[PDB]
């Protein structure tokens, strides 16, 4: 069952990373939407690598 | 010369992966009207009337991706220009 | 040169290009409407004017309409049936791809005649590309034929009124006001059939020309 | 049928020493034969070929010194290649001399 | 209807989780750093390459949060009396499992890294055993998730 | 709406044909045997794991749930 | 026996089933091809970084793992915890207010609610390829994403132990040692099969045995195995699988 465990852990850690980084980056105004996406996405890239 | 390829290859690959990711994401927000299967969260509280305002908000959400995509094009351009210096 | 302009290949290819840029262009902007009324026993709660609009990509499956329930002043939403955007989306998207390829092929014909007459190899590439496109045209024409027939006996008001859960009681009479007009559908399938047969003719001519 | 470990077995070898120099040179060029020791009880330095061993050592040391000199000369190598160019004369001794 | 003192156990679990996890990571960093100091005098060129156990302590740290953010997001100002004890159990389990894994990973990493300073090539078995001690933490996160399942 | 017999049939013929036709079309060579073994192995492992993957959604024993915003949204979505 | 040729495949697919993400597999393959296309350019370079030396020493292994991680991500139908609409919905739960007795209790109230598979007009056949996205959008998805993945990994391990067992018989063929096979190998295969074959067949049968209308009286997932080992067979609520299984 440890293979299952590793797969489960991978799925849930990826999901929580998504909800922590990408989901919080959601706002109506494009002035910050088109700008802060830079640093939030760089953070996503660094965290996943 | 300044800003050699050793400190800019990472920038180039990051900008390439970022532009492809952002363009695909914006395509998903626009064409699919941001179905919950791809994007649950939204930014509003009152839906008294119907789905038209939800569709419009998803349209401007999809619009917001283009600015960052073009920014990544610009970053890749700067990185490649710095690499061209030797 | 003018010799290949007078040759059937150039005129024929330009002909399919104009037929396509008419056909799929008109397909991508079709629209229409049908009208209905549910004149129940009570005049105060009766409905006299309902409008429902159909338009490209013709996703009837999520079309709907909000009409009064006629029971103590209620209201209910009902959704039509039929998913036709699979075949239609395939046909129009690959038609856009074929349009881009037609632009490329026409550019090669007019500007790269020298690279067109070398070794008689690029004509083979164009030939089997057009063959794949023709097989696609045939299968999508068949799919669109089945889809348009399904739309034909789906948009008929008898289906939706027998779907109306509360029309089964006495006093709930409901007559279609304006029937849907299906000129776009049969015109477009005719356009596609003409494109298919004419692309088959182009394939035959290319088979007879690459020798 | 599938692939197991390969097949190989001990086979003796007679060879005159004078031609054996070139024989073992060629055998090493091929690289496809094992070697072993048949006189274990004798010491390594008691094999009496330690003369060849420490003359190899002193050529090694001299070459290390000239390598250090060239590193101070900061002249990079070019690596022309031609890996099989090692002959079998006694002229090597007075060449390195 | 419900009895009072509902959110207490949930918040206590959330706090204990990170407290014990951070304490384990602290002991891991302790042993790793003192080991690097120990070896570095003779092998100054292995110092960058000998930086393994600390980032693994950071993986127990990123585990700490994945569990902290889960318990935090599930927290609201209302509980059905079933998630309270649940959250407490999750927090205690994850925190102490992080603690024990940090202890093991730290001391074994110190010993191994400060031992490879003499013999270079034995270095790989250090990572072998180290990341077994890491899979221990993974098992902790597993039980945390199955406990939050209910 | 979807079928199960049609998908399972098309994909089992696809992967069985790939596996069975694998060995024969390869020309004679020393790399042939290892290639045959890895091709048959990938065919069988892919096919069995695909069988369990497709069975993953067959004859469900429980009904999922949703949020209320999801109720109205999915109601006004596809179909 | 040389288990290496089989290991060529047996390693990457386990690496992939553990490594369940499509896009990460794409990134890994990008790195792999970046290394491989630079074969000569890396042969000329010297591997000052010895970790990179180990990494290069097995590129082929790296690209195999990358391709199989791509495959596992495809078949899982999960990519950064998200799925895309490719096939149909494959559930199609249209009747909720109609055919199911509900009008309006949404917003403040009825925040979360389960649906009944039993009611007709809600089932759209199994999703043809991968996990149905209803699980991706679902909240208690994890509850049953445990169970089938549990069973899946178990099934995998059992299959592997089976052919692994057969290899020793092959070895003993090539040594001609029937002494250690007559009272040997055959008992191991019987002992192993009698248990794990029983478990795997129980599960294949349990999967399609029963439906939603018999859901609230259906057998469990694993408790019956425990009862079987416990030697205790009370008749009260005996969830019979096939006639005479006792």
């Amino acid at each position: 069952l440890r293979l299952w465990a590793l797969s489960l852990a991978h799925a849930q850690l990826s999901e929580v990373l998504w909800t922590m980084v990408i989901h919080i980056g959601l706002h109506v105004r494009s002035l910050a939407g088109g700008l802060g996406l830079f640093f939030i996405f760089a953070a996503f890239a660094t965290l996943t690598v | 010369l300044c800003c050699g390829p050793k400190l800019a290859a990472c920038g180039i690959v990051l900008s390439a992966w970022g532009v492809i990711m952002l363009i695909m994401l914006g395509i998903f927000f626009n064409v699919h009207s941001a179905v919950l299967i791809e994007d649950v969260p939204f930014t509003e509280k009152d839906f008294e009337n119907g789905p038209q305002n939800i569709y419009n908000l998803y349209e401007q959400v999809s619009y917001n991706c283009f600015i960052a995509a073009g920014l990544y094009l610009l970053l890749g351009g700067f990185s490649f220009c710095q690499v061209r210096l030797n | 040169q003018f010799r290949v302009v007078k040759e059937p290949l150039g005129f024929v290819k330009v002909l399919q290009w104009v037929f396509a840029i008419f056909a799929f262009a008109t397909c991508g902007s079709y629209t229409g409407e049908l009208r209905l009324s549910v004149e129940c026993a009570n005049k105060t709660e009766s409905a006299l004017n309902i409008e429902v609009e159909f338009e490209y990509p013709f996703r009837l499956h999520q079309v709907y309409f909000d009409a009064p329930s006629c029971v103590k002043g209620g209201t209910t939403k009902i959704f039509l049936v039929g998913d036709y955007s699979s075949s239609a989306e395939f046909f129009v998207t690959v038609a856009v791809f074929a349009f881009l390829y037609s632009m490329g092929a026409l550019a090669t014909y007019i500007f790269l005649q020298n690279k067109y007459r070398e070794n008689n190899k690029g004509p083979m590439m164009d030939f089997l590309a057009t063959a794949v496109f023709a097989f696609m045209w045939l299968v999508s024409s068949s799919a669109w034929a089945k889809g348009l027939s399904d739309v034909k006996m789906a948009t008929d008001p008898e289906n939706i009124i027998k779907e109306m859960p509360m029309c089964r009681q006495t006093g709930n009479t409901c007559k279609e006001l304006r029937d849907p007009v299906t000129s776009g559908l049969n015109t477009s399938v005719v356009f596609g059939f003409l494109n298919l047969v004419l692309w088959v003719g182009n394939l035959w001519f290319v088979f007879k020309e690459t020798g | 049928e599938l692939f197991r470990s390969e097949e190989m077995t001990l086979a003796q070898l007679f060879l005159q020493s004078e031609a054996a120099y070139c024989c073992v040179s060629e055998l090493g060029e091929l690289g496809k034969v094992q070697f072993r020791d048949l006189n274990p009880d004798v010491n390594v330095f008691q094999r009496k070929f330690v003369n060849e061993v420490r003359r190899c050592e002193e050529m090694d040391r001299k070459l290390r010194f000239v390598e250090k000199e060239i590193r101070k000369a900061n002249i990079p190598i070019m690596d022309t290649g031609e890996n099989p160019e090692v002959p079998f004369p006694r002229d090597m001794i007075d060449l390195e001399a | 209807n419900n009895p009072e003192y509902s959110s207490f156990f949930g918040v206590m679990g959330a706090s204990s989780a990170m407290v014990f996890s951070a304490m384990g990571a602290a002991y891991g960093t302790a042993k790793s750093g003192t080991g690097i100091a120990a070896m570095s005098v003779m092998r100054p060129e292995l110092i960058m390459k000998s930086i393994i156990p600390v980032v693994m302590a950071g993986i127990i740290a990123i585990y700490g949060l994945v569990v902290a953010v889960l318990i935090a997001n599930s927290l609201t100002d209302g509980i059905t009396l079933y998630r309270s004890f649940l959250q407490l159990g999750a927090g205690l389990s994850v925190g102490l499992s992080g603690l024990a894994a940090g202890f093991a990973i730290g001391i074994v990493g110190d010993a191994g890294v400060r031992g490879t300073a003499q013999q270079p090539r034995l270095f790989v078995g250090m990572i072998l055993i180290l990341i077994f001690a890491e899979v221990l933490g993974l098992y902790g996160l597993i039980v945390a998730l199955i406990l939050s399942t209910k | 709406a979807h079928s199960f017999a049609l998908p399972v049939i098309i994909f089992t013929t696809f992967w069985g044909l790939i596996g069975i036709a694998g060995p024969w079309f390869v020309p004679k060579g020393p790399n042939r045997g290892v290639i045959i073994t890895m091709l048959v192995a990938t065919a069988v492992c892919c096919y069995l794991f695909w069988l369990i993957a497709i069975l993953a959604q067959l004859n469900p024993l429980f009904g999922p749930q949703l949020k209320n915003e999801t109720i109205w949204y999915v109601r006004f979505l596809w179909e | 026996i040389n288990p290496a040729p089989y290991t060529v495949i047996t390693f990457p697919f386990l690496f992939a089933v553990m490594f369940g993400d499509f896009g990460h597999g794409i990134l890994m393959t990008l790195f792999a091809v970046w290394m491989v296309l630079r074969e000569s350019r890396i042969l000329s370079q010297k591997h000052e970084n010895e970790m990179f030396s180990m990494v290069f020493s097995g590129r082929y292994i790296i690209l195999l793992m990358g391709l199989f991680s791509i495959y596992t991500g495809l078949i899982y139908n999960d990519c950064f915890s998200k799925s895309l609409n490719i096939f149909g919905s494959s559930w199609s739960v249209r009747p909720m207010f109609t055919q199911g007795n509900w009008t309006e209790e949404t917003l403040l109230g009825s925040s979360v609610l389960q649906l009944n598979p039993a009611i007709p007009g809600v089932f759209g056949g199994p999703y043809p390829f991968g996990i149905d996205p209803i699980w991706n959008i679902a909240t208690n998805k994890l509850t049953f994403l445990n169970s089938f993945k549990m069973k899946m990994s178990v099934i995998l391990g059992i299959i592997h132990m089976l052919f692994g067992v057969s290899l020793s018989l092959f070895n003993h063929i090539y040594f001609k040692k029937p002494l250690n096979i007559y009272f040997g190998f055959i008992p191991e295969i019987i002992f192993m099969s009698s248990l794990f074959g029983y478990l795997v067949i129980l599960i294949f049968y349990k999967w399609t045995a029963y439906d939603a209308h018999s859901s609230r009286n259906a057998p469990s997932l694993l408790i019956h195995f425990i009862n079987m080992f416990l030697f205790s067979y009370p008749e009260s609520g005996n969830a019979m699988l096939y006639s005479g299984q006792k």
